[PDB]
RNA sequence: UUGACCUCAAAUCAGGUAGGAGUACCCGCUGAACUUAAGCAUAUCAAUAAGCGGAGGAAAAGAAACCAACCGGGAUUGCCUUAGUAACGGCGAGUGAAGCGGCAAAAGCUCAAAUUUGAAAUCUGGUACCUUCGGUGCCCGAGUUGUAAUUUGGAGAGGGCAACUUUGGGGCCGUUCCUUGUCUAUGUUCCUUGGAACAGGACGUCAUAGAGGGUGAGAAUCCCGUGUGGCGAGGAGUGCGGUUCUUUGUAAAGUGCCUUCGAAGAGUCGAGUUGUUUGGGAAUGCAGCUCUAAGUGGGUGGUAAAUUCCAUCUAAAGCUAAAUAUUGGCGAGAGACCGAUAGCGAACAAGUACAGUGAUGGAAAGAUGAAAAGAACUUUGAAAAGAGAGUGAAAAAGUACGUGAAAUUGUUGAAAGGGAAGGGCAUUUGAUCAGACA
RNA sequence: GUCGAAUUUGGGUAUAGGGGCGAAAGACUAAUCGAACCAUCUAGUAGCUGGUUCCUGCCGAAGUUUCCCUCAGGAUAGCAG
RNA sequence: CGUGGAGGUCAGUGACGAAGCCUAGACCGUAAGGUCGGGUCGAACGGCCUCUAGUGCAGAUCUUGGUGGUAGUAGCAAAUAUUCAAAUGAGAACUUUGAAGACUGAAGUGGGGAAAGGUUCCACGUCAACAGCAGUUGGACGUGGGUUAGUCGAUCCUAAGAGAUGGGGAAGCUCCGUUUCAAAGGCCUGCAGGCCACCAUCGAAAGGGAAUCCGGUUAAGAUUCCGGAACCUGG
RNA sequence: CUAUCUAGCGAAACCACAGCCAAGGGAACGGGCUUGGCAGAAUCAGCGGGGAAAGAAGACCCUGUUGAGCUUGACUCUAGU
RNA sequence: AAACUUUCAACAACGGAUCUCUUGGUUCUCGCAUCGAUGAAGAACGCAGCGAAAUGCGAUACGUAAUGUGAAUUGCAGAAUUCCGUGAAUCAUCGAAUCUUUGAACGCACAUUGCGCCCCUUGGUAUUCCAGGGGGCAUGCCUGUUUGAGCGUCAUU
């Protein structure tokens, strides 16, 4: 088992740091270990607890410049959406909608009407 | 399109000591040297490859079509072409079989079935229900696996549940006067089913 | 006989699925029908399979033994069970791996979310 | 080559034609295809009927200057002659030309007959929500025949 | 050749940890169809083109 | 001196964008030959392959400087037919369209040229705030060498008279469609064989489920699933429905009749010539060069020129979905296909191994068994191994393993044999063999 | 044969295919040169050579005319079915 | 007649044994071929009426694979040459040690390296395969170990020469040129001072080039490690 | 030093089937056929007459309405100038 | 007479034909439209407890997080701090991250693991040197900003 990300996003970033340090303390012993013996799995734990350590500190950093960011005219290029690149350019809802003076007249005065044929 | 032609071979000629297929080029391979382009060669290209544009449907004149599924439905009044294909129309009340509408408004393949053996089908579903038998072919790894007989065919005007209380029970086919197809009239090209008529077609045939 | 055009009949992608199919998949295609005291309980005929439940069989060579699941093993859709090992000439005990299809269940190694499956599945 | 007496064939087969060649398997599906299209554009037509109006037309050069055929459009000067205009028309399930001038007293009578008729024939919503709500024809290819 | 590129001394690693036999606890692996090594190399008999 | 303007620069200036990949289909450009002509140079292959540029999910084309000559039709694209036709051509080989008609699918439209002139009314950006694919204010800036409103030739504008007619943006839930998940019947009863019964027999049961698959051998009823229905999750959205608020507004549209008018695209059109291409023929289109227009005009009307009429459109600026294409990519479903020397080159650690300096070339290779139960232990031998034993339904299934052919070889057995063997007819001799009755 | 110069040679560098280099032989140009190698067009065409898969029955030929840049081939007539 | 496959039919055959194979055993047919019996083998297959075709091989110097006579034959013959004894081991013409004779004879069969190779170098174990005999040995097989730099080289400089930029041609991938018709910057003292300028870049493990030697050490490394003594560059 | 004999190892070309001759006739020079002569296992080393011996779809020759290279006051064009 | 040659059968051998099989191919129809400088495709290198490859991932390295399932994986051992749990699995799903050196490839180069410059920060006495860490430095074009040149050019001192 562990560690837990759900335990550790409660956490600051401080004691994330000290986390990490005592695994990778922790991660060479084993290594010293893993040749005085021959084969020890424990390792791959610790390998795995950096690993969730570092995405939870990456997450509080990322969301706290989301959060600076907040409502923002431009966005940092690695916090924008991903759509693709060819929609990342592309139009707007907006920029498709505008629309001339002209044409709003006309689809105004004569849009298309609801009818049917029976009587 | 391709295949026997993904190869680069040319023949190396005459005065090599061999025959003038074309060869492959190259080296530190077991194909380097081999006989390539050709029907004759291993790897080569079959004899006149198979093309899509080989004619696969056939138009036929529509009142030839009409007077063959005439002709079959004429013989669907002869008990001795439906025995004469192991339709099992041994006993049968009177032939052709004249059934009531109401069966029409069947809901329930169980409730149809009774009413089946009821009527004396019993002895051909049983062909059925006993020939199930594998296929003997390279069709069994074609989704062909089962080969069986082909039972009884009722045919109704209007349909109110008959036909998917009959789509499960194996062998029956149905049909709807209007359609009548030749495939299911005359299988294997042989005259005579065991047809099973209801009231409302039998009228609704003139 | 199909009316969904979305399925498929053909040999090839069936025996494929079967095969390729991971653990997740493979814990129903192991699922077995159940006791007719419990299929009497629970109004419920078959399960997915799992560990530490007791079990009798009905088919085979071990036909009638019984015993509790040692280990379930669906890289090779099979089950291993105590009281059911095949004595090698060195006298090693090795399991034997059955279908649990060919089997009957008598105990459910049973789980909040066991329960909550059984209740969920009704038996319509 | 040349053999024993035939006639004399021009078959146009000299040009790579085997890369470009078309078949129809699809006949089948792109009927269905089809079918579904009309089917769907019609659900979610709003009962107009999947076709508009077309006028009727003098059938051109000689060997058929004596049919009578379904056109494009049904000639403004008609329109208002029937007491509308080409916009409003267009909303409408109808279809308008500009080109073809009436030139022909009976095809004028006759297109305008239609128009009347048909605005006589169909029932529209009213521009807010609540309306009889439907029922849905998609003719207009045959309620008026030609 | 005793002066030699850091790059080609990466892939001379690359192909001394390449050449060996298989570990034979995969032979003993359920379904497993691999006896033996079918790429490996011997410097006199084949070579690495690099 | 100061301040502008025009032009051109710089900046790791603020923010943006293009490159390359892929390339089945698409728009272009460039561009052959083998070949055919029974030779061959024109011609054909071919306006193709190769080479280069550039896109999309479809493209492109498209609302007539049209088809026509009828009583006329009326954007484009595709199918049928027109037609193997008119026409082209060493009139030789050969090539070869278009209108009309029927069907599919359907949809129209915007810019320029006009004084807002009782009022740049237009727009990017920055900045504060906000209900943020955006919006209000402020500021800077662009801009009259012209942004906005109007109008686009089907018309239309200006004024005058006269009335009539109609409008909008929200939230709300529902519905639609996707992503999907879940629930949705029936024996494992008896007997036979077999290692195993998924076979046989008997007895049943479900069926809007007997499609398929797995399971120690052909399984509707052992399992998944099938089928029919139901209940939810998350999302897109505006198609539809229903609610609920404002109130646009003193502003927009449309409608009649009198009047003044009524702008309409130039190194283009057109012509000559050259080259190419075309079915296009005294010149179909395209491009180069030379000449170079007009406004009751211009283009065309498939025989060049002159003359007079007629008819049809209105270029030289532009946008536009669907029908259509698609060996690529992704997800499906099917087959009278191939079945391991086949079928993609590749059913497997295949574009791999391997060759070549390199471009490039390019393999072969499937199957124990139900399960390793993969042969404990003894014995001989250095050991491999053998002999035993033993598992297994079978070891005639022992990792060189399904079956296990022939060439070919060993042993055994039978037989012959003076420089061939083999064969036909005939028969002895030998070895063997079926067939008739109660 | 030559062996201190027009020597021999390593390494780097330049020249590319109707092109390169050449104290010139049509020599060399990755064992390939009176036009390299790889792929493609391309399964190029070939009046020429070779081959062309089971039975039985019934019938049963021609190698001649005429024209052909025609003489190892075609068309046509004839023989045959 | 026969092969693959499809529709239909024999409520066809079959694990109590399907097809497949062998069978100097038999039967039918003029024949194409069909049937039966025995042995083997283990999972599907046939008869009939029709349909359909990638449908029947002795050849093609046909293709792929495999096996044969040739034949235990040809033949394993250059480089002066080996021999004795022990140990080892199942086993020694060939392994090791030792002893004899002999060679290369420094223009070496020595020692060192550049190119190239890539762990072959070294240790232990080890002989199924390779070492055209052998094999206790090995550049083999198996597993591991091992390559230490301020001073050696690369890194820098430029040569022949290639190659961006500004530009120009090119439909175009791109071609030309490298004192180019360019508004091409950095040197000192936020700024005032002040002077200069054809300014890309790459291109030599043999050219130019800053500086290190000793003695010792390992199974295998050393001007790289150790001990000691120096030098150069920069600050 | 080979060949030769032995221990061990261990290919290849070629192969319709094969392997005694004469004469005849014959596709006009047969190992086979016809008539004759003859004819005894298994063989070893050499041997170089024959096997119209093998090597190679003849390079000379002729043909092909197949080509290429080169030339030229051939036909037709062409970059250039 | 043996041997030898040849034929036939059995048995055994060489060899892998035949038959049966098939997680493959091929062909057809449907449905959809989504690469990339927000750094692709592709490449190289390295990553597991015990791996050579395939496969998957990138120094968080056969993967991390979140979600769903709800107790496996499996060749061995190790785990289980659980198994009525915010919780197994190479599970599925996938919307958040990591994403070596490269590559259009973007500091300059590139047979180099080559040599520079700017900002911030940290050690060595350090604005200047060395080192470490962190972040940056391509070109073209556009919109605009600021600074600017020109007897191009206007008005006035």
């Amino acid at each position: 088992a562990g560690v837990k990300a759900y335990e550790l996003r409660t956490k600051s970033k401080e004691q994330l740091a000290s986390q990490l340090v005592d695994l990778k303390k922790e991660l060479a012993e084993l290594k010293v270990q893993k040749l005085s013996r021959p084969s020890l799995p424990k390792i791959k734990t610790v390998r795995k607890s950096i690993a969730c350590v570092l995405t939870v500190i990456n997450e509080q950093q990322r969301e706290a410049v989301r959060q600076l960011y907040k409502g923002k005219k431009y966005q940092p290029k690695d916090l924008r959406a991903k759509k693709t690149r060819a929609l990342r350019r592309a139009l707007t809802k907006f920029e498709a909608s505008q629309v001339t003076e002209k044409q709003r007249k006309k689809q105004i005065a004569f849009p298309q009407r609801k009818y049917a044929i029976k009587a | 399109e391709k295949a026997g032609h993904q190869t680069s071979a040319e023949s190396w000629g005459t005065g090599r000591a061999v025959a003038r297929i074309p060869r492959v080029g190259g080296g530190g391979t077991g194909r380097s040297g081999q006989g390539a382009f050709g029907n004759m060669c291993r790897g080569g290209r079959m004899f006149a490859p198979t093309k899509t544009w080989r004619k696969w449907n056939v138009k036929v004149n529509h009142n030839e079509k009409r007077y063959a599924t005439a002709s079959a439905i004429a013989a669907t009044a002869v008990a001795s072409l439906v025995l004469a294909r192991g339709h099992r129309v041994e006993k049968i009340p009177e032939i052709p079989l004249v059934v009531s509408t109401d069966l029409e408004s069947i809901q329930k393949t169980k409730e149809a079935v009774a009413a089946l053996k009821a009527v004396g089908a019993h002895s051909d579903l049983l062909k059925v229900l006993k020939s199930k038998k594998l296929r003997a072919g390279k069709g069994k790894y074609r989704n062909r696996r089962w080969t069986q007989r082909r039972g009884p065919l009722v045919v109704y005007a209007e349909d109110n549940g008959i036909v998917k209380a009959l789509r499960n029970v194996p062998g029956v086919e149905t049909a709807n006067v209007a359609s009548l197809n030749l495939l299911q009239l005359a299988p294997g090209a042989h005259l005579g089913r065991f047809v099973i008529w209801t009231e409302a077609a039998f009228t609704k045939l003139d | 006989a199909k009316q969904s055009l979305d399925v498929s009949s053909d040999r090839r992608k069936a025996r494929k699925a079967y095969f390729t199919a991971p653990s997740s998949q493979r814990r129903v295609l192991l699922s077995a029908p159940l006791s007719k005291e419990l299929r009497a309980q629970y109004g419920i005929k078959a399960l997915p399979i799992r560990r530490d439940d007791e079990v009798l069989v009905v088919r085979g060579s071990k036909k009638g033994q019984e015993g509790k699941i040692s280990s379930v093993y669906r890289l090779k859709f099979a089950v291993q069970v105590d009281k059911v090992t095949k004595e090698k000439v060195n006298g090693a005990s090795v399991p034997i791996n059955l279908h649990p299809s060919k089997l009957v269940i008598t105990k459910l190694h049973l789980d909040k979310d066991r329960k909550a499956l059984i209740q969920r599945k009704g038996g319509k | 080559a040349i053999s024993k007496n035939l006639p004399i064939l021009k078959n146009h087969f000299r040009k790579h034609w085997q890369e470009r060649v078309k078949v129809h398997f699809d006949q089948a599906g792109k009927k269905v295809s089809r079918r579904n299209a009309r089917a769907t554009r019609a659900a979610k037509i709003a009962p107009r009927p999947l076709d508009l109006l077309r006028p009727v037309v003098r059938a051109p050069t000689v060997k058929y200057n004596r049919k009578v055929r379904a056109g494009r459009g049904f000639t403004l000067a008609e329109v208002k002659a029937a007491g509308l205009t080409a916009a409003y028309a267009r909303t409408i399930g109808i279809a308008v030309d500009h080109r073809r001038q009436n030139r022909n007293q009976e095809i004028f009578d006759a297109n305008v007959q239609r128009l009347k008729e048909y605005q006589s024939k169909i029932i529209v919503f009213p521009r807010n929500g609540k309306a009889p709500e439907a029922e849905q024809v998609l003719s207009a290819a045959a309620t008026f025949p030609i | 050749a005793a002066q030699k590129s850091f790059r080609i001394k990466q892939k001379m690693a690359k192909a001394k940890k390449q050449n060996r036999p298989l570990p034979q606890w995969i032979r003993l692996r359920t379904n497993n169809t691999i006896r033996y090594n079918a790429k490996r190399r011997n410097w006199r008999r084949t070579k690495m083109n690099i």
